[PDB]
């Protein structure tokens, strides 16, 4: 307690064994053989593992494309010629740089951004998702990819994903929006 | 997918493997004792039933050999040596592993059944006839007031014959489970949401005690 909060900061948790996922949280409901996946501390996103990565394998097979695409994100956006600098063992060269390859930092990123208040608030007031992306997208540039939802609605702090909602899915005032954004 | 794990598959494979070729080698057998030797013109022979050569590979295989029956052609006696060779190997590796995996099966699974007015307490952690024992003697004891606590012992572990003994001798008072209070599904099965108290004995003469703790 910071009374001078708890459960109200934000974790996030890599564990070593999948299974361990049941001690994170209280009123899970947890059982043993429900996959990593389903459980309540990952749909939060409160807990990560190495055993939801390994199907990369077969992405990386299936589309080549694709993974670029998850790593320039999931990295901020790292690149062959960065790789290759690091592999030259000098250890990571910068200092000032030119406007040619400063124009680099206009470049998309996510972004989460709420419904509560700002322009997008009347679509939190009883709108539908499908409303709310083709506005964002139209005005903004904002591509929508999905919610962060409280998973109770009345105490707790803890919400869930949504990815790609369907266009008539009911908003609330208290969602987020994952967002592709450009600044 | 009915066949699930490993030892079912094997268990499953030996018995249809050797019932198969069991009743192969009698049908054999069969036919060549009933149908008499070909060098003699089909004149020696025996009326063997198939049933008769069925009993007879069982009482050659397990090496029993009564000699109640017997094989009398020079085909069917070949085929005993060839068949000897082979299958007294099958019989003394198959029956051996069959009893093996009948073996290896949980003994103190199942689940407390709550009676209908009394408490009981959960204990795990280091659960051993040495721990049991000093624990028993000090809780059960006369001294204390007479109150109906059921003791429900929760463990990974098959019981000692010693700890098997104390348990039987406590049997209207203390019930043992195979299992861990790691599964939520072990605590269902000691009915822990509504037991008294959960005491989690530890092991004071461990190797190292923070591994313990
Ligand atoms: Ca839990
Ligand atoms: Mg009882």
């Amino acid at each position: 307690t910071f009374d001078d909060a708890g459960a109200n900061v934000p974790l996030i948790t890599e564990l070593a064994n999948d299974s361990n996922v049941q001690f994170l949280d209280q009123d899970d409901d947890d059982d043993p053989d429900t996959e990593l996946y389903m459980t309540q501390p990952f749909a939060c996103g409160t807990a990560f593992a190495v055993s939801v990565l390994d199907s990369l394998m077969s992405t990386s097979y299936f589309n080549d494309n694709a993974l670029t695409l998850i790593r320039t994100l999931i990295t901020g956006g790292a690149t062959p010629e960065l790789e290759q600098i690091l592999a030259e063992g000098a250890g990571m060269r910068g200092g000032y740089c030119s406007p040619a390859v400063l124009a680099n930092r206009d470049r998309c990123r996510v972004a989460q951004i709420s419904l509560f208040d700002g322009p997008l608030a009347q679509f939190g007031q009883g709108g539908h998702y499908g409303e709310l992306f083709v506005y964002a997208l139209r005005h903004f540039g904002i591509l929508c990819i999905g919610l962060y939802r409280f998973r109770d609605t009345n105490p707790s702090s803890k919400r869930y994903v949504i990815t790609n909602p369907p266009e008539d899915f009911p908003l609330l005032p208290t969602d987020q929006v994952y967002v592709l954004t450009y600044k | 997918n009915v066949l699930k794990t490993s030892t079912l598959i094997r268990l499953v494979q030996l018995v249809v493997s050797f019932v198969s070729l069991w009743l192969t080698a009698a049908g054999f057998l069969h036919l060549l004792e009933n149908s008499g030797d070909p060098f003699f013109d089909f004149g020696n022979a025996q009326h063997l039933t198939y049933w008769e050569c069925l009993y007879f590979l069982m009482v050659t295989m397990s090496t029993v050999g009564f000699g109640d029956i017997f094989a009398t052609t020079v085909l069917g006696r070949t085929f005993v040596v060839i068949f000897i060779m082979i299958f007294i190997g099958l019989f003394a590796s198959f029956i051996p592993e069959i009893a093996e995996i009948l073996g290896k099966r949980q003994k103190y699974g199942g689940s407390y059944k709550k009676e209908r007015g009394k408490r009981h307490v959960v204990v795990c952690g280091y659960i051993t006839f040495d721990s049991v024992s000093n624990f028993l003697k000090d809780f059960l004891h006369k001294d204390r007031e007479d109150v109906d606590v059921e003791i429900v012992f929760l463990h990974k572990g098959l019981p000692g014959l010693e700890l098997e003994g104390l348990l039987k001798r406590h049997f209207t008072q203390v019930e043992y489970f195979w299992g861990s209070v790691m599964d939520a599904n072990d605590l269902e099965r000691v009915k822990i949401q509504e037991a008294d108290a959960c005491l989690v004995l530890a092991n004071k003469y461990c190797q190292d005690p923070d591994q313990e703790d």
